Formats: structure tokens, sequence, C-alpha cells
């Protein structure tokens, strides 16, 4: 259960940490609708149906499983349904040029700003990211209380977030 | 408080917030625009150093939020 803070909230029924979960996954959810619907809008329409309808039945998620493999679900009924809805009996995000490039300088500034990190910054960053410790088994590795691990992963994440800020 | 708030978003990112910040900043996302959209490209950035699917500039959750606004 990879988002259990954020889950726990939208079990009790917060729209507001549910408009966390789609702003986090909005990209996986459209690039697998997009496998079906072959249409760069009609995709959006159905992942907002899909997120819709995955809100409605929150009820009848019982956190058996992580909530992303079940939420993904939600999204392949939603779009073969759309296809059984019409006569289709049912079997990657595709962007503009424009957008083509802008994703690949997002990405060069995230690897770079990364690549020049304070060594802190990127260990304790990676070891979240990467090996999945908890901060307080990074503050056991780092040598460093609980309250450093939290600000240098803050500092590392804000160093990354202000060089993309003016490229969206 | 936008800063400290942000500190708490990237917290709740790796499920280490505090029960009293996480209902804090769930009520300031609502009303700073920023505020999510810190989120959303924390998000953003995390799929990179993962290598997941990104596509920049695209929110769904807007469309998502207002359809499920009210009831």
């Amino acid at each position: 259960e990879q988002d259990q803070q954020l889950v726990e909230r939208v079990q009790r029924g917060d729209k507001r940490a549910f408009d966390l979960l789609v702003l986090k996954y909005q990209h996986k959810i459209l690039g697998l609708i997009v496998r079906f619907v072959h249409d760069a809008q009609e995709a959006q329409d159905v992942a907002q149906e899909a997120f819709i309808k995955a809100y409605r039945a929150l009820g009848n998620f019982r956190g058996d499983s992580a909530f992303y493999t079940w939420l993904y679900r939600i999204a392949i009924n939603t779009a073969k349904n759309h296809l059984v809805a019409r006569g289709r009996r049912p079997p990657k995000d595709i962007e503009s040029p424009e957008r083509a490039m802008l994703r690949d300088e997002i990405e060069a500034t995230v690897h770079q700003t990364i690549q020049q990190l304070p060594e802190d910054l990127r260990t304790a960053l990676t070891l979240r990211e990467f090996e999945g410790l908890s901060y307080e088994d990074i503050a056991t590795v780092m040598q460093c209380p609980v309250g450093t691990v939290r600000s240098r992963i803050f500092r590392a994440r804000e160093a990354i977030d202000k060089a993309l800020q003016p490229l969206l | 408080s936008r800063e400290a708030l942000q500190e708490t978003l990237s917290a709740v990112m790796d499920n280490e917030a505090d029960e009293l910040e996480l209902r804090r900043v769930l009520a300031a996302c609502g009303e700073d625009a920023e505020l999510r959209s810190t989120w959303s490209r924390y998000q953003l950035a995390r799929s990179v150093m993962h290598r997941e699917p990104t596509l920049p500039k695209l929110d769904i959750a807007a469309a998502v939020s207002a359809a499920l606004a009210d009831e």
C-alpha cells in the first residue's frame, strides 16, 4: 500500500485527498485508456468517468490490495465497457510534437538537478525513492535525526521543483 | 505557510506526515492553487526518477473534482 496515509482519507470520504490521487495517477490511468480508445480527447473523457466511477465504488475497496492495482482495473473496466457499450468487442501516451519536446526538457532538467545535488540531498532522496526506506531507517543509515531526513528530501524535491516551475 | 505546507506535502508523498498536518495540507490544497500544483509537479518529477509515464500540463483532476464536487 504505497499511498496509505492518503488512502485512509479517501476511505473516510475525503475528496481533497482524492484530488491528490487523481493528480498523482492521471498519467498512468490515461496511458492505459489510450491503449483502448485511440483518440486523445475521448480517452481523457473516459479517464474522467473512470476516476468518477472510482470514487463512487470506494465502498467496494477493502484495502485487500494496493489502491493503484484496484484503481487500475476500474480504469481498465471503464474502457472495455466503453468499447462494449459500442458494438466493439474489446481486445502509451501519444502527444503533440511540441509536448514531446517539453517532456524531454523536463526529463533532462529532473536528471540534471539530481546530478548537481549535494550528496546528502541525493542520498536521502534516493533512499526514499529507490531503496524504499522509511525516514526512520534512513535516519539510522545516514546517522542523522529523523527530522533531518524529512528536511533533506523536501529540499531535494524542492530543488527539482524550482528547476521545473518555468517549464510548467 | 506555503513553504511549510510544501514540506508537509513532501512527507505525505512518503507517508511520514503527522496526522494534524495531514488534515491541514488537504484543506490548504483545496484553496491554494499553487499548493496542489506543487503536489502535481512533485509526483510528475517522481515518475521521472522512476521512468513512469508523464504528460506535462495534464490536469484531469480538476474536471473530476468539479464533477464530484456536489453530492
